[PDB]
RNA sequence: GCCCGCCGCGGUGCUGACGCGCAGAUCGCUCGUCGGAGCCGGGCAUGGGGGCGAAAGACUCAUCGAACCGCCUGGUAGCUGGUUGCCUCCGAAAUGUCUCCCAGGACAGCCGCCGCCCGCAGUUGCGGCCCGUAGAGCGCUGGCCGGCGGCCGCCCCCCAAACUCCGAAGGGCCGCGCCGCCCCGCCCUGGCCUGGGCGGGGCGGGCGAAUGCGGGCGGCGCGUGGGCCCCUCCUGGUAAGCAGGACGGGCGAGGCGGGACGAUCCGGACGCCGGGCCAGGGUGCGCCGCCGGGGCCGGAACGGCGUCGGCCGCGGCCGGCCCGGAAAAUGGAGCGCGCCGGAGCCCCGGACCCGCGCCCGGCCGCCGCGCGCGGCGGGUAGGAGGCCGCAGA
RNA sequence: CGCGAGGGCCGCACCCGGCGCUGGCGCGACGUGAUUUCUGCCCAGUGCCAGACCGUCACCGUGAAGCGAUCCGCCGAAGCCCUGGUAAACGGCGGGAGUAAUGACUCUCUUAAGGUAGCCAAAUGCCUCGUCGGGCAAUUUCCGACGGCAUGAAUGGACCAACGAGGAUCCCACUGUCCCGAGCCGCGCCUCCGCGAGCCUCCAGCCUCGGGAACGGGCGAGGGCCGGCCAGCGGGGCAAG
RNA sequence: CCUGCUACACCGGACCGCAGGCGUCCCACGGCGGGCUCAGCGAGGACCCUCCCGCGGAGCAGAAGGGCACAAGCCCGCCCGACCCGCGCCCCCCGUGCCGGCGCGGGCCGCGAAAGCGGGGCCUACCGAUCCUUCGCCGCCCCGGCCGCGGGCGCGGAGGUGGCAGAAAAGUUACCACAGGGAUAACUGGCUUGUGGCCGCCGAGCGCCCGCAGCGACGCGGCUUUUUGAUCCUUCGAUGUCGGCUCUUCCUACCGUCCGCGCGCACCGGCGCGGAAGCGUCGGAUUGUUCACCCGUUCAAGGGAUCGUGAGCUGGGUUUAGACCGUCGUGAGACGGUUAGUUUUACCCUACUGGCCCCGGGGCCAGAGCACGGCGGGCCAGUACGGAGGAACGCCCGCCGCG
RNA sequence: ACCCCCCCCUCCGGCCCCGCCGCCCGCGCCCCAGCCCCGUGCCCCCUGCCCGAGGCGGCCCCCGCCCGGGAGGACCACCC
RNA sequence: AGUUCGGCCAUCCUACGGCGGAAACUCCUUAACUCGUUCCGAAUUAAGAAGAGAAGCGCCGUCAGGCCCCGCCAGUACUGCGAUCGGAGACGUCGUGGGAACACGGGGUGCCGAACC
RNA sequence: AGCGGCCGCCACCA
């Protein structure tokens, strides 16, 4: 026998019954991907300044 | 060996021509687009009539070569071969199919063979086109009736207030012709150029 | 579809436009672009290095990342009850810098400046949804007379 | 191992009787054979994947294409049947991907419950970018009827889901409060006294569309993974109450009134009552409710000196309502009876009839609350809380 | 077709058994199916068999190397391979073109061989109710001829007197098979005294149309109808099993 | 897996939808630099050469679409970025894997004066887990020690699963099965009406003449559900599945009979149309046949009712188990012909046919039932009509079927 | 007009008349025309709410079997 | 006004006629050296100053082709939302929003920025 | 993959 292969007829309705979720504020800012020469001066800056830096 | 043409009366499907994807198409039955006297002068037939169309619908080729020699032979009958010219306007372009039944296999597979060719109208739109001189005035309509019982639906008989196939009215066609403004093609009136090089 | 490559279904959008083909004029290299730009996408067909997919034509983003070739650029995409924040890397040739906030710089600036002016009270600076129009005399002096017309057929 | 024929041994035809029998295979008549590879009694031998068979997969105690008896064994089943008290609060899916998957599952979605923590939007407006569809067209890739002028040039009828120089409606993505101005600190990039990033100070400021409204995060788990119909838009097919797709809505899982009659159409979505108002449809009698006024009197091509009204000049073209074209099998259905300057069709105006649907009042329960009172209540599969009843310590 | 007994075929866990109290006029394994007349061609494929040791093909044994495990060589039984035989083994047994309306004839491609003697629209012929003839007023049946979807030689071919509760066609005689039914006998049925069960059952039991899971007893609308029983009957209860 | 279209201008979107492609090919057909300009038209030149103009009309391995001119095409020079070590993202998507791509940090190189570019062949396809085996680094372990062989392990490739998220796998059952399924065929019914069947409209023609007495091509518009298909809604804890026999009722799309008109109607006999469903439509030879085909007669329409009718029959056909033949199959077996093969139960309810539940004699009538068709003969009359032939109204006398 | 309806013909709830021999109930009559409509376009409007003869129209009641023969017949019934 | 380097890439292009040059750019002259031509100093590389406005280049012109703007085409084609509107249907209508293209007629025909003469 | 001379015979865990 034959039944149905595809349908969305419901799917937008599913879709909204939660709200539209959105992503974390937090990913906005993750380094991930970032160039590795750009964050690695961004680490030697903050650890030479006295009013950042947090070595003991 | 033909379906009755309630099968492929209206405009269901997309257009679909013969081309290099449609293969194997029957050659049409209607082949001569224009009779008559057709390489008479524009300034020889002043009266024009029309059979315009009262439906969307398609007319199989088979029906337009029956209108074409209903038409022709009446005219050339009561006022001569060569005081009107006869114009077929709508031409037979889409394919029709058929899923032939004879091992037999149904609506498996059901996509169809090439069968015919039909013309695609619309409304208002003009099927036939008689251009003649005053002898034969009185006796177009009576060819155009003729005509109308081998088209599927309503028709419509009409005069035109135009020349001819020209595009000016007669009003229109003859002042230009008064004052010289107007070109002349073969069978077909054209205006002043009034641009480009000026002679040379 | 039952076909469905990279570049499936992209005979119109990845074409070039009427006599605009060729090499990409050079300011698409000299312009400077900054960490936390807004940027539009759109593909250039001729240039295939660096392309982004064809989901991302049309789409407006931020700028992530300045590398020594391409950008980084981060869009907000929709999968099936959530949004999805991406990030694509992508070659000159495909970015256009993008005006979305152009007209909320015009007006914080112009504020601020009439503001400066202070006209001693101060104007009324918030945007106006148009109003009913208030009352006002025409004239009828001159007035032309129509009617419906007669079918012609 | 001849022929007719009795007992005996067998079992042909009536497709006879019987078929809740005399009987879990019998009875009547008819019929094969009857000195022979003939028939009958007792004793003895062969045992289950084995025996025995002039061979039919026949027979082996009513059991045979593998006997019977007890145990392994309450064998396994993605498959059929059944699955036991009440009230309250919430409430689905019939879809994506993979699967020796296609009558089954796992992961995702949808829902419940338990929580924990401190601006928001299935909307319009304003601003910036994106698309190649309807239409239009023949320049491009193709297709196509003819006419003029000297292969070539000008006209010209007609075209495309896999043609497009043009191009909507319609959609889509982003933005709409913190800005300016001078300084100072730290470290890959530059010819440099350059940049870029992350921070500190001193200063002036300042809440910069509409409308509504409190928001975010996690844990554990169930049911579902055969759908179907309507409206618009499509594909295959002569077509289909056929088959396959799309936005939104419905039935499923939605009571009530109306559509004579129907899961889905027109209204309206539901605690228990009393009063009022009235949606959809209607208002001769069945059967709750009507009067006034102005007109007229299932189905195709194609016909009509039926009637009333128009347009263009006796003629030619039309419109409304009707007549012909109009043939099926039990007796029968504009719901019935019946009506016909209506109790019929189109339009205008004033009423009337009734769905707890809306309004007002009382009571119940739930969820909230300036503790004064306020808003709400349907439900299959599924989930949670508070309890009624039974036997015993 | 196999076997001369130290054998052959079979049984059987083992020991031990059957044919066998037997010996080729015997025992065992298969096919065909009295008589009469016959039994053609093909050993390429598959199967079987005997004669040769070419290649391949075990362990054992043996040589060389190694600290040793081990590695590499040589040796090489049966089988296969190779050489032959065998169809009353299994099976198989033809195309195109012209040539006196036919084709003795010829050229041609081809197989391991190209179906011989015979038989036939057959219990085997698709086309097909084949064609012609016999028989009938009239025959898709029957018989006789003619010649092959896919006839044919112990897959046994053809013919056959006698025989058959075997399958067919025709004729004489005979008749209630029939035109077309009628009358009669006994026993059941039926009524009564005595005796006295099974099956089945949501609830019920009159129709027509509509709608509806597209053929309703119930639902919408119409038309009928006191209630209670018997002898019969087979339309319905989509009757029961 | 891939391109274009279906697809209705974000993305996404189905079919055994349409037109097609892929399992390869190339040490150059690759990288880089420089130079150059292609296809061709036109016009020239002894029996390839030159100029001019040239938006690509060429070429770029192979489908399709897109891209490209001092180049991405062609020619020349030098080369091997068709490398090594370590990460991230895109497409598909559950935001898992796989193929494919892109962006980077660090080594080492190629070409170029240099800026630069280069991880193949312009872009969209050209491919593969666990376990095992094999090879290559740099090391670690063999658990009472140490040395030499050997074995194992951490990282990366290769050997393959095309049914491509990846079992190791031939048939037959007509001797038969089990669990289920109307999620799914064979038979009724339903929707549909291509095909079948029936009916109109137009008027090229035929008909001596004369389109319409009778006909009617090419075309066009409908109806029916008595053919056959298409579909899969109802039924698989079962609706007995062909015909014939018997019996009843219904439809009209009318064949004979009845009543009117028309004719290429003299009579006779034919033909066409409207109204009309009362009566009639039969006996036989061969076939299971429905159908068909012949012979005969008072000359002989078509259909429906669960393809009306099996607790009404019959059982010839089809349709279990025995058996034979031909073709096919290694075989068990399969499919065109052939022969033998059990037809079960009513006493219930309704329907129907009659009969009953005691009530004088004679009558009337509401409702319901229903029944006289057809074929001849004599006279008219060998007459009307027109030679051959050859009628009729009416009356009277018979026959057949039915009652 | 072989069609359709009625007669004839078959069945027939109910009813009527006649034989033998009481009850109750009600109280209201022009006709005919509609393009002569003959002078219209009214009356009734109390069924108890205070109505209750005679005539004229209604209503109720009223009639055995067993037994034996048959031309009748399953049993019954039917005719004698 | 000119040259070198650019931005936007035709209102700048193409064709045919013209008009100009003090400076500038160009054409032009040469084969010792440098380097070069599937052959060729054509190109290109080197070295120069006799001659030019004939070209290129700048400017002007043309009922010029193209390109660019505006108006018309036209509230037409088509279309979102709503309708117990009409029609056997095919299709059309009304309410409330959005709104083309072709054709046709008129106008136009590069400007901005750094350094030098 | 193994011997021999495209032929033979023999081998078989992703
Ligand atoms: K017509
Ligand atoms: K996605
Ligand atoms: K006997
Ligand atoms: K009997
Ligand atoms: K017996
Ligand atoms: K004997
Ligand atoms: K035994
Ligand atoms: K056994
Ligand atoms: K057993
Ligand atoms: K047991
Ligand atoms: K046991
Ligand atoms: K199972
Ligand atoms: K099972
Ligand atoms: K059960
Ligand atoms: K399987
Ligand atoms: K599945
Ligand atoms: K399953
Ligand atoms: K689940
Ligand atoms: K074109
Ligand atoms: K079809
Ligand atoms: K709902
Ligand atoms: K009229
Ligand atoms: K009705
Ligand atoms: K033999
Ligand atoms: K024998
Ligand atoms: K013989
Ligand atoms: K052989
Ligand atoms: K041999
Ligand atoms: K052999
Ligand atoms: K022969
Ligand atoms: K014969
Ligand atoms: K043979
Ligand atoms: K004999
Ligand atoms: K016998
Ligand atoms: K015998
Ligand atoms: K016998
Ligand atoms: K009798
Ligand atoms: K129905
Ligand atoms: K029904
Ligand atoms: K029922
Ligand atoms: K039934
Ligand atoms: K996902
Ligand atoms: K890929
Ligand atoms: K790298
Ligand atoms: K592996
Ligand atoms: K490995
Ligand atoms: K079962
Ligand atoms: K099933
Ligand atoms: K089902
Ligand atoms: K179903
Ligand atoms: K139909
Ligand atoms: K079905
Ligand atoms: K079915
Ligand atoms: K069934
Ligand atoms: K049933
Ligand atoms: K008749
Ligand atoms: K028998
Ligand atoms: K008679
Ligand atoms: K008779
Ligand atoms: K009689
Ligand atoms: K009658
Ligand atoms: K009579
Ligand atoms: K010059
Ligand atoms: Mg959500
Ligand atoms: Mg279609
Ligand atoms: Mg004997
Ligand atoms: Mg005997
Ligand atoms: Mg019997
Ligand atoms: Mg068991
Ligand atoms: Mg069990
Ligand atoms: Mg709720
Ligand atoms: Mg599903
Ligand atoms: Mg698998
Ligand atoms: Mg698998
Ligand atoms: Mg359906
Ligand atoms: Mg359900
Ligand atoms: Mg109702
Ligand atoms: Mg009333
Ligand atoms: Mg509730
Ligand atoms: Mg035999
Ligand atoms: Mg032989
Ligand atoms: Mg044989
Ligand atoms: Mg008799
Ligand atoms: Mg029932
Ligand atoms: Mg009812
Ligand atoms: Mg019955
Ligand atoms: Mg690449
Ligand atoms: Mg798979
Ligand atoms: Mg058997
Ligand atoms: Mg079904
Ligand atoms: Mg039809
Ligand atoms: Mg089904
Ligand atoms: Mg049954
Ligand atoms: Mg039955
Ligand atoms: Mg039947
Ligand atoms: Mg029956
Ligand atoms: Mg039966
Ligand atoms: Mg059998
Ligand atoms: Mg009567």
């Amino acid at each position: 026998a034959k039944l149905k292969n595809h349908t969305s007829k419901n799917q937008n309705r599913k879709d909204h019954r939660n709200g539209i979720k959105k992503p974390k504020k937090s990913a906005y800012t993750s380094h991930k991907g970032m160039c590795p020469k750009y964050l690695r001066n961004l680490r030697r800056s903050r650890a030479n300044d006295p009013r950042q830096s947090l070595r003991p | 060996g033909r379906r009755p043409a309630r099968c492929y009366r209206y405009q269901k499907n997309k257009p679909y021509p013969k081309s290099r994807f449609c293969r194997g198409v029957p050659d049409p039955k209607i082949r001569y687009f224009d009779l008559g006297n057709r390489r008479a002068k524009v300034n020889d037939f002043p009266y024009c009539f029309h059979l315009l169309s009262g439906e969307k619908e398609q007319v199989s080729s088979e029906a337009l070569e029956a209108c074409r020699i209903a038409c022709n032979k009446y005219i050339a009958k009561k006022a001569g071969k060569d005081s009107f010219h006869l114009r077929i306007r709508v031409h037979p372009f889409h394919v029709i199919r058929i899923n032939k039944m004879l091992l037999q296999t149904g609506m498996r597979g059901a996509w169809g063979k090439p069968q015919g060719t039909v013309a695609r109208v619309s409304i208002g739109q003009p099927l036939l086109s008689v251009r003649c001189r005053a002898s034969a005035k009185d006796y177009v309509k009576d060819a155009l009736r003729r005509a109308k019982f081998k088209i599927p639906g309503r028709q419509a008989i009409v005069e035109s207030r135009n020349w001819g196939f020209t595009e000016f009215t007669k009003e229109e066609y003859e002042d230009l012709r008064e004052r010289g403004e107007l070109q002349y093609d073969g069978n077909n009136a054209h205006r002043i150029s009034r641009k480009g090089p000026l002679n040379l | 579809t039952h076909s469905q490559g990279y570049r499936c279904k992209t005979r119109y959008c990845f074409a070039r436009k009427f006599r605009r083909h060729g090499m990409a004029n050079l300011t698409t290299y000299n312009r400077v672009y900054k960490l936390g730009q807004y940027v539009n996408i759109k593909v250039n067909g001729a240039y295939h290095k660096g392309m982004p997919h064809r989901y991302y034509n049309g789409r407006t983003g931020t700028i992530f990342n300045i590398g020594p070739r391409a950008l980084g650029v981060q869009i907000q995409k929709r999968v099936r009850g959530r949004i999805m924040l991406k990030r694509i890397n992508v070659r000159l040739e495909h970015v256009h810098p993008s005006d979305c906030r152009k007209n909320h710089l015009e007006r914080v600036a112009a504020n601020d400046a009439a503001r400066r002016l202070a006209g001693q009270p101060v104007p009324c600076l918030k945007r106006q949804n148009a109003l009913p129009r208030a009352a006002h005399v025409v004239s009828i002096a001159s007035a032309i007379d129509i009617t419906p017309l007669k079918y012609d057929g």
